[PDB]
């Protein structure tokens, strides 16, 4: 991908595939309703 | 990187984190908190006075 990428999985396969593809870089799942968004996004901009 | 500082008797007491190595670790990071902002730690890091 360019731009980064809009998944839509309603059986829930490729979220999962996403979680284990990049498991090993600590790839953390949150979402826009969670108030835990707007730190976790600080924090993936500043270190990966 | 290595440093080392001279004139310690004006001691910054920005240093005490640094000093008592309060790090946090967080998703493989080593984050010290200098003053008000967060810094990788780098293991190699060492300081001199």
């Amino acid at each position: 991908f360019n731009r980064y990428p809009l998944i839509i999985d309603p059986s829930g396969q490729a979220t999962e595939f996403i979680m284990n593809e990049y498991k090993d870089r600590k790839i953390t799942r949150t979402s826009f309703l969670d108030d835990a968004f707007r730190k976790n996004l600080e924090s993936a901009l500043r270190f990966g | 990187n290595p440093l080392l500082v001279q004139d310690v008797e004006s001691y910054d007491p920005v240093l005490n984190p640094v000093l008592n190595r309060e790090v946090r670790r967080t998703g493989g990071r080593v984050l010290i908190t200098l003053g008000d902002q967060d810094i990788d730690l780098s293991p190699s890091f060492v300081i001199f006075l």
